[PDB]
């Protein structure tokens, strides 16, 4: 079936968010979309089962949508190799590796568009604004990237404490760009983003840098409104999210005029007022 | 030998005369950074005119990545683009930047072109190189309440709004059940261009001007007089313009792609926008 694809992606809330199926119909309530995710018996092992779990949020809003507008049906799952995609070794891993090693017709989820990605795949047309934002305590004076608290930490005493969360692309990104910054915020690596909040409400971090989109849903839920983003929400960077495809995909001119179609139409607004509004 | 089109539109595009010469004047940025200038040919009949600002910047900065040479021109009719009927027949015609590349009248649009399903059809957009939007532009004072404001949606003579003719701006409100109202309004008063708009909301013959962000945020920061009102319907961005037959395509993406994550793309805000 040339109709029927395989589709990975990953959990993000409130981009993609997972939930377990009711054990007793196994089938997935009103809304949510089956989403299968391959959890091994043990670790010596590739042996493992699909547990039939239920996937739903902002980008399984726009898959549903994609699926209804360009005609297609899916099998969506989980990746279990890494997450967003890095590069190790030369090889990919993570929701871009599904694509690139031809396990996924598409990824679908909180995956920003960069220029080393779209080397090994297409990307859609953006559908989510996004870059890195620098999310702080009210009160913490941080003018960007570039601040010299960032760059030279070790000017300051005592430095500012600041990290991200590992390989994905805002660690790329200052890597890159800023190498002494990159290897001194290596001490402050938070496993993902619920601990760096943690961190930051509880003192044992200055700043966390991280993907815009995440950090304004955050700031936006945060209790209190105790934690921003510097500037307006400012982004360095700007990209966006975009759906990845294999290199020369058959289906990215229909997915790129599809979401074109859904911005213009007022559908991606209402999409944003459902998943991402905040109080703050 | 790219055949680059652009169009007039601060602070993207600005458009000068040369000296007598033919050369164009050596200027300086604020910070003392030289002004890249490069000619441009446009109608008055094409004359040699100076093009420079964030676009011409962003135009040598793709050429020297991907080691092309190019003239650029202005586009002859002055207008963006729209798809039109043509002969009152069902068959329709792209006026504009966009009628120029698919005529190959250009090679690339390298402009505040705003990226959309309609031209999409067509052309090949890269990956934005600015994010932005709508917002209304009107004299200090005004006080427009959003699009529901009486003056929009009840309009009379008393309140004269409008846009860009032959814009991406005009084509949506054409298009939209919901702008019918203001469509047949904004008909009888739409602009040439939008330097001839923004100067009549400062002379008083245009209560608001309707168009993109980049710009009329720039312009309010210039003017004193001049105002916004913040972000009207959904976001959009601006891309460059290719044929689908561009062998060019991929490494236009990726050069605004690395742009945008080296910083540089930041840098051409610090110098033209903000
Ligand atoms: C409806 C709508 C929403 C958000 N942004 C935009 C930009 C538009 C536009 O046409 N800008 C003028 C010029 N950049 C061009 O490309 O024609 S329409 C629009
Ligand atoms: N959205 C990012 C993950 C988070 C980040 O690194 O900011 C990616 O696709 O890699």
């Amino acid at each position: 079936d040339d109709n029927h694809l395989s589709i990975v992606t990953l959990e993000e809330a409130p981009f993609v968010i997972v939930e377990d199926i009711d054990p007793l119909t196994e089938t997935c309530v009103r809304n949510t979309v089956p989403c299968r995710k391959f959890v091994k018996i043990n670790n010596s092992t590739n042996e493992g089962m699909n547990v039939k779990k239920c996937c739903k949020g902002f980008c399984i809003d726009i898959l549903k949508k994609l699926s209804r507008t360009v005609k297609f049906t899916y099998d969506l799952y989980l990746v279990t190799n890494g997450k967003h995609g890095k590069k190790v070794n030369n090889v990919w891993n993570g929701m871009i590796g599904e694509v690139v090693y031809q396990r996924a017709v598409m990824a679908v989820g909180s995956l920003t568009i960069n220029e080393e990605r779209s080397e090994v795949v297409d990307f859609s047309v953006p559908f989510v604004e996004t870059g890195i934002s620098v999310m702080v305590s009210r009160g913490t004076q941080v003018t960007g990237l570039s601040d010299k608290k960032f760059q030279r930490p070790h000017d300051y005493s005592p430095p500012f404490r600041f990290g991200t969360v590992p390989n994905g692309s805002t660690e790329r990104n200052i890597r890159n760009n800023y190498p002494y910054m990159h290897q001194y915020m290596t001490r402050f690596n938070q496993r993902g983003v619920e601990d760096a909040l943690v961190s930051l409400k509880t003192g044992k971090l200055d700043a966390f840098i991280y993907d815009a989109a995440v950090l304004n849903y955050k700031a936006g839920r945060d209790e209190g409104c105790k934690l921003v983003t510097i500037g307006s929400g400012y982004i360095f960077a700007t990209t966006g999210y975009g759906i990845a495809l294999q290199k020369g995909s058959p289906w990215k001119r229909q997915i790129d005029l599809a979401l074109l179609q859904f911005v213009g139409d007022g559908e991606m607004e209402e999409l944003e007022t459902l998943w991402l509004t905040g109080i703050c | 030998r790219l055949k680059i089109v652009t169009i007039h539109q601060e602070p993207f595009v600005y458009v000068k005369p040369t000296l007598s010469d033919g050369t164009c004047k050596e200027e300086f940025t604020v910070n003392g950074d030289p002004v890249k200038k490069v000619i441009c040919t446009g109608p008055n009949h094409t004359v040699p005119q100076c093009c420079y600002g964030f676009c011409i910047d962003l135009l040598i900065k793709l050429a020297r990545t991907m080691n092309f040479t190019y003239e650029v021109h202005l586009v002859a009719d002055g207008k963006f683009g729209t798809q039109e009927r043509v002969n009152n027949s069902n068959k329709k015609e792209w006026n504009g930047m966009m009628g120029e590349l698919l005529s190959g009248q250009a090679d690339m649009i390298v402009a505040p072109l705003t990226i959309n399903n309609e031209r999409a059809q067509y052309i090949e957009f890269s990956k934005p190189f600015k994010y932005q939007g709508l917002t209304i532009l009107v004299k200090k004072g005004t006080r427009i309440t959003g699009i529901n404001d009486p003056r929009l949606r009840n309009p009379s003579d008393k309140f004269i709004y409008a846009t860009v003719k032959q814009s991406s701006v005009d084509i949506y409100f054409r298009r939209q059940v919901e702008l019918s109202t203001m469509y047949r309004h904004m008909e009888k008063h739409n602009y040439e261009s939008a330097a001839e708009a923004i100067q009549a909301v400062r002379d008083n013959k245009l209560h608001a001007f309707i168009w993109d962000s980049a710009v009329l945020e720039f312009e309010a920061s210039q003017k004193c007089d001049l105002v916004t009102t913040g972000e009207l319907f959904f976001r959009s961005g601006f891309g460059i313009g290719m044929r689908k037959d561009s062998p060019w395509k991929q490494n236009v993406s990726l050069s605004i792609l690395k742009s945008h994550e080296n910083g540089f793309m930041e840098d051409l805000d610090k110098t033209w926008v903000r």
